């Protein structure tokens, strides 16, 4: 059909004439697969990712289709599927999978995706009381190393009030893989569906790992169900993005990261929002380092997103699991989820953890006593019961009514 | 970036007199206390005063 | 009329001869559109309107009118509308638009702008304050990832009292349709034409928006009325001009952008304004990508607007809302709109939070006594009245009058 | 190409131009390239910062990084002193700010330090001008002779 | 089989066709070669390992391959191996060598790596009395400039439970390599077999000398036999596959590297793993970038610092921040918990020692802290020895545990 | 035999078919010869040995050697060459070389160099008391711009006790030759070989003095004697080098430099060294772009040499020389020469050097009562005797007995 004509490094040409772009081909002697990126007269550029050591000039490629597309169906509960679409496992024959998606699909119309009014409950008392989730709310949690963050990642996934919980990790090495899905239990893994990639792959297959998992995300919400996505380390996805985008040839802009990570990311996690027919919940996470402060992935994800969560590295130096800092971390849709009363009951805790920080720092300088300050004297003599309300070991799941009734204790 | 220096030994001269606060505080329990009394008060306004001397040292380093 | 020769993922090349620059072209064998950017002898350079991911090699361009005109009449008061100009409402009717007009026009002549003197409430009780707006501004709100632009200029769009309020939603979060539709009553929508683009649109209908959302309001200005355009993320403009110009081969000049960013904004921003025959009132906001007033993209703009509102972190943080910086922060027309008095007064309430904010360190670890400084005395004194007069909720809007007496009552 | 734009502006064999030049900083920092070699171009520079636009210094000209470079051929030598002691005064004033801000200034130890807390407010009220307000030169060159001591 | 085409310093083109990326071709009238980068439609860009000077317009190429793979058999055991392949010296006769492979194998995926059994003696004894390391088990070590970190390699050599013994001198200098074999005994050399190469040769053998010995190491593991690899420098491998990365043309990403060799040292270092044909304990040295990616990728770092090489405590390891990630799948439930409760009594010394240099600590109630102070000197002869001090598994154990009275 | 067709600055092209690299040539009419550095398959790259004054296109060239060797013999001592091989003073008669040798040679094998283990009698205290150079051993000094690199080969060349001593001023001011001359005595000046370029002059004379020097050593060394050599700025090799190949088509690495530097500076800087007959002890003052530590140049020379001295200028600011940093600098083969009780006397005293450098600032703020630290009180105790022991005037050479007694009484 085509030959390649040269190999420049990491991208090939080849002579196809009239092929259309996005497709993707099969390399004849071997089983080893490339897209097309750019269309010249008669003589296509094409990204490989797998192998390019092992290129003559004239080795023949093959057609499949105009458009990349999956294997997409209801029996993927329970399956670990690889980022390009496709079940790892050997031990099962892979299911009756009837549909035909693709990776690339749009959001709704704006006028149909409408307000979200439902609080998604979490189990979670932090995030749940004072912070407050939506049926349809796309949080950011802003992480570090070490604060807690898998063991915080699978207290979401044990006590979500969600149907079909469909986990997506991006960059991973096995051992973090084996002990995360180790981490949740079988009656999780009962209702969820893995799009599980590591590392060691290349480049193009963790880029399109959450296509893939937002691809099976959308077809389990179009049913009618309450999905709750769980992309892991969208950082990872944009530094697969930017080592794609610079072997493609593009100019970096900001932070060494080319333009098509930040016109990739809104179209990528802007389809995870309400639906006219069922919703998507979904829940990223940024590693934040010392390194860089500015860090342009966390800048523009904060910009994209509504309501972000972050997890400090004091708060676990001292021993307050889970390690959120509440008035540092906000959610946005939270005035139209609560009701009036649990929404002046948070207000004024999140008022008294900052008041009491100010005044254990007035208290150590010598110009405090008790009496002065109405607002101080109520923080101090609440700290205990608020430690405990915000405080939260793994096996402890509670309620949304308990939750907001323990609330309501723990402010006055 | 010396000044970020200094703090990190004013607030080791707090630890190293609020534990030694710590110290009068679990011996004003077995008595000679009003003469150990005399100590702790010294203790006191010195843990005061270094405390006072980090947050206008913590603060100066904003206004840079 | 000609093939294509080249696609590169977002300029697409074709060999037709006799081109016109600024014209644009159907792909015949789809609907989709394309326009002009540069030509050749015979191998014009033109950008796509749709997505480039479908195409192919030999695959021709009819020709379509010289240049892309947007229709407009009376009938777009209550609307939907995108950044091309067709309308998103399906299930209301096609209205009938008898003109049409293109996006590109020139200012008014300079002699015929006027200098502006007429005071225009915003209801947000600090800028009707301390800062103050002129009927034909074009003021700015600088702010970083979060901060509160939106809600500020939903609180400035309950509180304005102008005849036409057109709102340009370009690159934003596709969920906020509805949420700028709902906090809006019928009487103001009976007046409103809403200009809407999603951050997943591609980077020309991302680009050309602002274009249409300013032709309207040159429309609804040429009608002889004052008119209000108000504008989300002009810094979406300005990204998606500069993928735009690094994909058609232009340098790097700052910051990653190029130089066709830094000479179209201005055009952009200053069609805007005064005008002979009534005149549109332009409040922008502008992401600043850190947490920095000193970005380029926001230096450039704040060059070009004349004055500049400066929302920061620090004072969101301390639940400071709204988190006006009345330091960084200032209006070009202050001392032209409004009363000597006024000016005076606003002039000393600034002048003593900035001697609070001189003192306050001495406050918090009690070194400062009382009588050796008058105006850091008054500082202090009236910290408490100040900052009743500065926060605000977003409910709550205040009339002009009341704004002025309770600022006279505060400055003392 | 800026050179011989900017040469073209000075004294002559018959007339003379005077001229001013408006220079904007791609930041707030002088030592952006056009600030930088427009700086090295021209006969004296007057350099504008935000700091004492927040503080509301208005105008606000920081004088110790201005300068201007014919003033030594213009003025007497009194009023060169006079004004070589005033910037002398901003610059003294301008370190012991942040120690008298943090608290640390008790009164006594240095001589120029106090003579700069003395003379502040009578330096402030001097640079900062209003903008209806203009000065005839006597009053100005008598007003600094009272500022400065 | 191909005219020269031109000369442009480190890199030659030629008119040759169909020849494959990798493939290494011969300069036929001085019988030097090198191998090819990439292809255009019918000129081929390649770069020469050697000297390029000599070189005209017109020079022949000669096929002779299609990848490079070395002639590997059991007759290396003993000899000395460049990073290509070939022997260093003369004075020795090559072998028989029946077999070749080439130097590439794919490691098994992440998700099903396998248990880890069988204590694996290496011959210090602190680490085997505090932390020990199996079989299949790669290690990494991060040691500094001026630690003793050669003596450490050298008697970890010296008294280790393997059958063959692999160690690739990747990058060395010139006189490091007689300053490594020195102390290297003879029984030693009959049970190894070693590549070095120096920083004289080029970068292309360079980087492939830690695929040679991969190589070679994985032919012995197939042979039913328990190996050890030694990697030293890994990072003299990164700066060697940067400079061939960016010799061929690419930009780079993290630090100065590009993502070259960001691609290939997981794969090179994902694989040497726990085979059920007897198996290949990696031992990998990283001096103090790219460190984060290797203390990232491996179970088990060894710290060696300058600040406890200072004084006379060789070998120079701190065992409160090191830590080998795999100890409860190896040793027993008792040593574990006696070796984790000597690296606390150790690591309170540190913070106690620091309260005694000032004149205020005392005994009456601090039951870790008092024991540190009379238990010492055992602690401090107990993970310390000199150069050829073995000390066997079977003594360790017992030793340990009268340690802890 | 060819013509040439274009003049650079730096660089000639020109006809010649099949001719090869290395070959000189020189030019017909004007008598000055060229090398080819490189081949584009009909059109060669030559680099000429002198200026170029009157340069006509098609000029002719004549075919001259294969590679250009220069005279060596035993007959060379006490004088001056230059970097071609010549001869510099001209008043002198010229000698009679026997031998001809080619600049390129391979170093020694490496399974047949020595074991270093005697020490190398410096002249400095502080490179011999705490960094004690073996005979053998390959050391570089690294510094900024005059920051005392000259300075120090100066004390090291004055108080030197090798056999024979070769001087390679590589692209320096003409001025210093004779200030090198001034501080050589007769009988170190009877047995020295200066090979001296200065800064001024063409390309591959400062690109080749280098190697001319290290040929000149070899020789010595092959006879069967121990020679010191001493180069003087190898960074201006690197630099003559990188103006050679830049300008050959070929691309910017890593500081404007070709791979070709980072080629041919480790095969240059490795063939001193150990050997089976004799020893080169070589000293290379390293010259850095900035003062960094991201030098392209400086990072890899030190990481390919065994034992590197780091002058910084923040100890030439206070006054301080030499300003060698004993914390920044290292020599790996001190401990294999010296006896353990020198060892364990160096280790105590770069930490009393290293201890006092931060107990300094405690000392100023009024923050240190003695005796709490024991070991700080001995580093301010011994703070004169070690800041006596440490800079050394330039006139004060002094034996290594008394270094080593000085050292034992410093630390006791
Ligand atoms: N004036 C305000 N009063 C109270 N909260 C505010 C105000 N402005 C912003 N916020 C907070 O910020 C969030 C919305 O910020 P927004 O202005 O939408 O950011 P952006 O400017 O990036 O769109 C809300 O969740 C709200 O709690
Ligand atoms: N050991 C020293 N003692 C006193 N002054 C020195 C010493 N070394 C350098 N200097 C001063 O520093 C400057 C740099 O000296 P030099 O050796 O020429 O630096 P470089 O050769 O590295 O440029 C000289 O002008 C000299 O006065
Ligand atoms: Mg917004
Ligand atoms: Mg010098």
């Amino acid at each position: 059909e085509g030959k390649i004509i040269n190999i420049g490094g990491t991208i090939i040409k080849a002579r196809l004439p009239k092929a259309r772009i996005g497709a993707f081909y099969k390399i004849e002697p071997s089983q080893r697969l490339a897209e097309v990126i750019a269309i010249d007269e008669d003589e296509v550029f094409l990204l490989p990712f797998e192998h390019v050591s092992g290129m003559y000039c004239g080795q023949w490629l093959s057609y499949q289709g105009d458009e990349f597309k999956i294997r997409v169906g209801d029996a993927l509960l329970g399956r670990l599927i690889d980022g390009i679409g496709r079940p790892m496992e050997s031990n099962i024959v892979a299911p009756y999978l009837p549909f035909e998606r693709s990776l690339y699909a749009e959001p709704p119309d704006p006028l149909l995706r409408q307000v979200i009014d439902q609080p998604f409950i979490l189990g979670v008392r932090a995030i749940d009381g004072l912070l407050t989730c939506g049926i349809g709310q796309r949080i950011g949690i802003f992480a570090g190393s070490g604060v807690g963050k898998s063991t915080l990642l699978g207290m979401i996934c044990n006590g979500a009030s969600a149907d079909i919980i469909v986990l997506a990790l991006i960059g991973e090495r096995g051992r973090e893989v084996n002990e995360f899905l180790a981490l949740l239990p079988q009656s999780t893994l009962s209702k969820c569906v893995l799009v599980v990639t590591t590392s060691d792959r290349p480049a193009l297959e963790r880029m399109k790992a959450a296509f893939t998992a937002t691809t099976i995300a959308e077809y389990f919400r179009d049913q009618g169900k309450n999905v709750l996505l769980m992309m892991d380390s969208v950082t990872r996805y944009a530094r697969a993005a930017r080592d794609v985008g610079l072997a493609s040839g593009e100019p970096d802009v900001r932070g060494g990261f080319p333009p098509s990570v930040f016109s990739s990311l809104p179209k990528l996690l802007e389809r995870a929002g309400p639906a006219p027919k069922g919703s998507i919940t979904a829940i990223y996470t940024v590693l934040l380092e010392s390194d860089n402060v500015n860090d342009p992935i966390g800048d523009e994800v904060r910009s994209i997103l509504d309501g972000h969560i972050v997890l400090t590295r004091e708060l676990a130096e001292e021993n307050h699991f889970p390690a959120i800092d509440i008035g540092l971390s906000a959610s946005r849709v939270m005035h139209n989820v609560v009701t009036s009363e649990h929404l002046r009951a948070a207000a004024e805790c999140k008022k008294l953890i900052a008041t009491y920080k100010n005044v254990e720092l007035l208290i150590r300088i010598g110009e405090y006593t008790m009496g002065q300050d109405p607002e101080a004297d109520k923080a101090i003599k609440n700290r205990k019961l608020i430690q405990n309300f915000i405080q939260q070991s793994t096996k402890d799941i509670s309620s949304y009514e308990k939750t907001i009734e323990s609330l309501f204790k723990v402010v006055a | 970036h010396m000044l970020d220096r200094i703090l990190s030994i004013r607030k080791s001269r707090a630890n190293r007199l609020r534990e030694s606060m710590a110290k009068i505080n679990s011996q004003i329990k077995e008595v000679e206390k009003r003469s150990l009394l005399d100590s702790q008060k010294r203790t006191k306004e010195n843990l005061q005063h270094v405390n006072k001397s980090v947050e206008k040292l913590s603060f100066a380093i904003k206004e840079h």
